[PDB]
């Protein structure tokens, strides 16, 4: 997967894409739907669905949502306060967390101002805490600003790494673009019947 | 969660090092750093901040400059202090807190260190004397009249003298060792109980000191 | 470089009172547009570890109640609890910041209503079993006593002695907030076989004239 602080962006693109075999694969801790209940997805279209992912605690799915507040909503990820799409999460403990601890797994814990919804911070600037140029060294009110989640196998839940995916679906002004699936019937010649081609 | 464990509450002789231990936990440890402060008896504090997460520089206090060394391990998130050639002066408390930061400007210290012991002073360690200081018409006044125990000329600090087991809780007041040119340590403890009550109930000290394994029982009765 | 100076030290005063403790130097204000402060406020239980208060001088108390309360400026601030309630008891140190070091001293116990009070007196001659050992000590208690400003004057044989005494005093008592003394006198056996009257007297506000507690030695 992609760290937290510099999450992934897939645009997904003109296609035919089933929700149903995401709701209900019932591998997924968490799947929460805001703009739209996740059973009428498979019957909507959109311009564009984007897709972001990473890594994050347990206990921090809570504040992949509208209006939340936290390290992570404040300056890693923040989501917009009118979304549209849908979250979903699952645990990873055997797959990231390894003996001795995974130190790959960062988060950014110090910036100047909370993130604009969809916006993306990956620089690595010396924080500056006190009105003493920091010069680019550390010390006193001079933190480098990533920290790393030591994960490790024998962790309690809710400190176990978490997989989240963050769908987003977003309507421009095109004419069309990727919708859900749409099955048929059989012909039945000879028999006056109501149809729809 | 949010803790600090020290350890080694010792004692040492002058011209000699010592090493000391905070065990942190319910942090990602290297994210905050440790500073320790002294304190004598009854007395300020000092000691800058110095040490970070990742290998850290490390400061100081620029009159502690040599004899102090910052260690610590990624094995568990552990910091430590070397300090070296004692002199006998420097015996005080040690302590140890997280200074923790909140976006616009770290906010005092996380927690605080248990504290730990460091007496030095070429004296390695003696028991307790005892003597009974009894009831007498000059300690009477009226309705009451006081009586203690005098535990005197003790190297280990820690020591301590209950009244009858710990039953007599009214009166009882321990007052602070005090310290002699000689080295050793030295207090008394006094409890008032009704002068009709003179010799009539028992007024036993027992006095237990820990470092060693001294254990004495010694009764207080009016002067003869 | 950035001297800590506290001014107010001991403010036994009635519970629920407004104690205000003030201290300054070499303002830090902090630019960055973070206008707050600079500075903690500390709490220290005796016998304890130390505690956290307001900080950035900004009220800001954590899992604290309300009548803690601080303030704050550039060079000069204040803590100001209110409505001071028992179990407040302790010593209260402040910070420096970007500084480097420290800098801070102050407390309280109680004051009580009743007159200044006055001391339980009394002298102890040494034990016979200590008299063997070679060396003899005089105690000499004050018992409950707020206030602590007591003097405890040694004489032997009506000569004021000095510099062979140590005292230690109690922490305020949490009942009666009342204080506590031991005096104690230290000779060898030699010289305390070479003198009589071995006294003790004690001046206290609570006492209109010094009281004297006195024994004889070798006067069952
Ligand atoms: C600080 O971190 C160190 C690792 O970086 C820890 O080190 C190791 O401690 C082991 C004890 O738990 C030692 O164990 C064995 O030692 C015996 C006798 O020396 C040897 O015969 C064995 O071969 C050895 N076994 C193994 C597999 O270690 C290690 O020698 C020692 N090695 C290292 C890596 O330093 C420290 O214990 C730790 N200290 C603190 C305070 O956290």
């Amino acid at each position: 997967f992609a760290s937290v602080y510099a999450w992934n962006r897939k645009r997904i693109s003109n296609c035919v894409a089933d929700y149903s075999v995401l709701y209900n694969s019932a591998s997924f801790s968490t799947f929460k739907c805001y703009g739209v209940s996740p059973t009428k997805l498979n019957d909507l279209c959109f311009t564009n669905v984007y897709a972001d992912s990473f890594v994050i605690r347990g206990d921090e799915v809570r504040q992949i949502a509208p209006g939340q507040t936290g390290k992570i909503a404040d300056y890693n990820y923040k989501l917009p306060d009118d979304f549209t799409g849908c979250v979903i999460a699952w645990n990873s403990n055997n797959l990231d967390s390894k003996v001795g601890g995974n130190y790959n797994y960062l988060y950014r814990l110090f910036r100047k101002s909370n993130l604009k919804p969809f916006e993306r911070d990956i620089s690595t600037e010396i924080y500056q805490a006190g009105s003493t140029p920091c010069n680019g060294v550390e010390g006193f009110n001079c933190y480098f600003p990533l920290q790393s989640y030591g994960f490790q196998p024998t962790n309690g839940v809710g400190y176990q790494p978490y997989r989240v995916v963050v769908l987003s679906f977003e309507l421009l002004h095109a004419p069309a673009t990727v919708c859900g699936p749409k099955k048929s019937t059989n012909l039945v010649k000879n028999k006056c019947v109501n149809f729809n081609f | 969660q949010v803790q600090l464990v020290q350890s080694g509450a010792e004692v040492k002789k002058p011209g000699a090092s010592v090493k000391v231990s905070c065990k942190a936990s319910g942090y990602t440890f290297t994210s905050y750093d440790i500073n320790w402060v002294r304190q004598a008896t009854g007395q300020g504090l000092e000691w800058m901040g110095w040490m970070n997460p990742n290998s850290g520089n490390t400061g100081y206090a620029q009159k502690f400059q040599g004899r102090v060394t910052m260690t610590r391990n990624t094995s568990i998130s552990t910091a430590y202090m070397e300090l070296s050639s004692l002199r006998s002066e420097d015996t005080a408390v040690y302590y140890c807190a997280r200074y923790i930061v909140v976006v616009p400007a770290a906010k005092g210290f996380d927690p605080w260190g248990q504290g730990t012991l460091v007496t030095v002073s070429s004296a390695s360690t003696k028991g307790p004397s005892v003597f009974p200081l009894a009831p007498s018409s000059k300690s009477t006044s009226g309705g009451t009249a006081a009586l203690g125990c005098l535990v005197k000329d003790y190297f280990p600090e820690p020591v301590t003298v209950s009244w009858n087991s710990g039953a007599l809780t009214s009166g009882v007041h321990t007052f602070p060792a005090v310290l002699q040119s000689s080295g050793l340590y030295s207090l008394s403890s006094v409890v008032t109980v009704p002068s009709s009550s003179l010799g009539t109930q028992t007024y036993i000290c027992n006095v237990n000191h820990k470092p060693s394994n001294t254990k004495v029982d010694k009764k207080v009765e009016p002067k003869s | 470089d950035i001297v800590m100076t506290q001014s107010p030290d001991s403010l036994a005063v009635s519970l629920g009172e407004r104690a205000t403790i003030n201290c300054k130097s070499s303002q830090s204000v902090l630019y960055s547009s973070n206008n707050k402060n600079y500075l903690a406020w500390y709490q220290q239980k005796p016998g304890q570890p130390p505690k956290l208060l307001i900080y950035w001088a900004s009220t800001r108390e954590s899992g604290v109640p309300d009548r803690f309360s601080g303030s704050g400026s550039g060079t000069d601030f204040t803590l100001t609890i209110s409505s001071l309630q028992a179990e407040d008891v302790a010593v209260y140190y402040c910070q420096q910041y970007y500084s480097t070091p420290l800098t801070f001293g102050g407390g309280t116990k109680v004051e009580i209503k009743r007159t200044v009070a006055a001391p339980s007196v009394f002298i102890f001659p040494p034990s016979d079993e200590q008299l063997k050992s070679g060396t003899a000590s005089v105690v000499c208690l004050l018992n409950n006593f707020y206030p602590r400003e007591a003097k405890v004057q040694w004489k032997v044989d009506n000569a004021l002695q000095s510099g062979n005494s140590q005292e230690s005093v109690t922490e305020q008592d949490s009942k009666d907030s009342t204080y506590s003394l031991s005096s104690t006198l230290t000779l060898s056996k030699a010289d305390y076989e070479k003198h009589k009257v071995y006294a003790c007297e004690v001046t206290h506000q609570g006492l209109s004239s010094p009281v004297t507690k006195s024994f004889n030695r070798g006067e069952c």
